[PDB]
DNA sequence: CGGGGGACAGCGCGTACGTGCGTTTAAGCGGTGCTAGAGCTGTCTACGACCAATTGAGCGGCCTGCAGACCGGGATTCTCCAG
DNA sequence: CTGGAGAATCCCGGTCTGCAGGCCGCTCAATTGGTCGTAGACAGCTCTAGCACCGCTTAAACGCACGTACGCGCTGTCCCCCGC
């Protein structure tokens, strides 16, 4: 029969075949289960969707049609769980959250 | 007939707002390149460089420095002060574990 | 020669969630690096799990356990749900 | 290549502090920052050169720098990955 | 059920003393209780995760060691 | 007792190797000692000899736990 | 069954440096744990390095580079010396 | 380089600490007793490695119109002060 | 309180341009299909340790009295960092 992509079989965008190949080549274990690469591709797709949605929200808030690294940093840092996840990650051209301490405010 | 100079500190707040908004680098590229090549000279001579390494080091350094400054500011505020003393930096790096 | 990435899949997901949103190359490469990083974290944790248990195979179960260990709270729960759903869908078909 | 650490001008240090949200700056700070930055740069560059030489190469690639930073627990995205 | 009150003030005092602290506010003890609770859940969650993936009903010290290792707090003296 | 009580929101009827509890106690005490020392440094930096909870909060904040 | 450790070799090394000093069991356990920790650190570093260069075999050169990367200064120099001399002796032997 | 305003030194205070004694408690210890579950074993079966043939998905190269950047100049806002 | 004044910033047309994104040919990695060996699934067994209980014993926590030093508030000085 005609080849049907495993990604389609699970209905995902991410390439499960490439995932399985990398898993086998990564020396993580001798043999790789059948369902693990699908699980991994689904998880990656889900997280990518989360961050991309937040970044798009931010970019629209800034009113631009393309997501730039600044939008990425804003989205990641504003989310508590994402910021926790990427607690040790540096983003090129990310800038910082515009936060100022209260005591330095003019009074 | 007055020079009309702003009070001490408002310019600082304005520039903080300016720089907490921008994302571009703050250091001149050429001096940074000179410094990094000089530093690398002592581990291996006649070392060539991809630029992408040059600006990657620049981003890493600037981000680390900004984080250190932010920690220093909190440390100084804990001292009920407004200006940072180098002792604040020392305490910050000590607490981080780098000392 | 030729290099592979996640670019097309990232673009597809972007069009899925925000169909009218562009993206710069730099941000796109950042996305790719992020994907690779998560891949390595999850894979290493799964491999350690397998070794700890004296197993020769990495299953979807180990992937789920590693996801639980590496993800915080709601992200972990939703990712677990997504992985389980995709697994059942793939297995049925 | 001598005395480039003074190439880090004081206005640059002000800009860095301001992006860090700092309002008032001592004058005895800048050299301290220079020393800390030099320590950091040495730490990263040593391992970067180690990676470059173990590949028996003569130029340092950014990818090496990424590895060095990862080894130091300071992960950077957007430079090849 | 208030085992969080099982950590008496004298114990916290001794702990600070080994930490080299001379004078202690009265508000400290509750803060310590909270922080310790946070730490305890953070470790125990992962420990139980390991114990479950091993299909077991008893948590082994080795599981705890793994949990500490993956949290960046390596422990020796237990295998 | 505290450890067992905490070990209920994740699963029920869990048994424990004693060594696991011992390791937990050791790690917790070491962590708390380190935090105490950092708090002491913070309080000294505030020209004080008595520790107050804001010192602990600043310490944990700088450590990145917060 | 039987569980292996490093107790005997550590005991021999102790008798080399301090031919009269005893040791408790707990210190033995700590020593074994430390040895294992170093082992996995260095081995993972070497494997990562090898994969970095797209190579199939981990040589002693990889261990040397990994030791340089993981050890600070004089410890690194001395350990490099020990590895080099031991390798040369074994190869000559 | 001028100057304001922040750092800092000094003083008063009152109270929240530390110190010590009497008291209550529960931790700890030794002992007994029970079994659930860890740990180990034999089996076999399903499942994953592996290989040959197939092919189209994705990667490389090309091209472009437009997002966004960059001007310029009014509009608007924020701050500082003399009243 | 409160207008002016000046400086700073925002904003809105108008212009230009590099690259985001799409199109294309190809090819190599994914797929398909079949083989085979073996990892672990699973059932079954043993007995260890973990859980529970109880009775002493006594160290440790607790409550409390008490008193003092320190954290804090306030004030004046001057110098040094900022606006230019």
């Amino acid at each position: 029969a005609k080849a049907k992509t495993r990604s389609s079989r699970a209905g995902l965008q991410f390439p499960v075949g490439r995932v399985h190949r990398l898993l086998r080549k990564g020396n993580y274990a001798e043999r790789v289960g059948a369902g693990a690469p699908v699980y991994l591709a689904a998880v990656l797709e889900y997280l990518t969707a989360e961050i991309l949605e937040l970044a798009g929200n931010a970019a629209r808030d800034n009113k631009k049609t393309r997501i730039i690294p600044r939008h990425l940093q804003l989205a990641v840092r504003n989310d508590e769980e994402l910021n926790k996840l990427l607690g040790r990650v540096t983003i090129a051209q990310g800038g910082v959250l515009p936060n100022i301490q209260s005591v330095l405010l003019p009074k | 007939k007055k020079p009309h100079r702003y009070r001490p500190g408002t310019v600082a707040l304005r520039e903080i707002r300016r720089y907490q908004k921008s994302t571009e680098l703050l250091i001149r590229k050429l001096p940074f390149q000179r410094l990094v090549r000089e530093i690398a000279q002592d581990f291996k001579t006649d070392l060539r460089f991809q630029s992408s390494a040059v600006m990657a080091l620049q981003e890493a350094s600037e981000a680390y420095l900004v984080a250190l400054f932010e920690d220093t500011n909190l440390c100084a505020i804990h001292a009920k002060r407004v200006t940072i003393m180098p002792k604040d930096i020392q305490l910050a790096r000590r607490i981080r574990g780098e000392r | 020669t030729r290099k592979e990435s996640y670019a097309i899949y990232v673009y597809k997901v972007l069009k899925q969630v925000h169909p009218d949103t562009g993206i710069s190359s730099k941000a796109m490469s950042i996305m790719n690096s992020f994907v690779n990083d998560v891949f390595e974290r999850i894979a290493g944790e799964a491999s350690r799990l397998a070794h700890y248990n004296k197993r020769s195979t990495i299953t979807s179960r180990e992937i789920q356990t590693a996801v639980r260990l590496l993800l915080p709270g709601e992200l972990a729960k939703h990712a677990v749900s997504e992985g389980t759903k995709a697994v059942t869908k793939y297995t049925s078909a | 290549l001598r005395d480039n650490i003074q190439g880090i001008t004081k206005p640059a240090i002000r800009r860095l502090a301001r992006r860090g949200g700092v309002k008032r700056i001592s004058g005895l700070i800048y050299e301290e920052t220079r020393g800390v930055l030099k320590v950091f740069l040495e730490n990263v560059i040593r391992d970067a050169v180690t990676y470059t030489e173990h590949a028996k190469r003569k130029t340092v690639t950014a990818m090496d720098v990424v590895y060095a930073l990862k080894r130091q627990g300071r992960t950077l995205y957007g430079f090849g990955g």
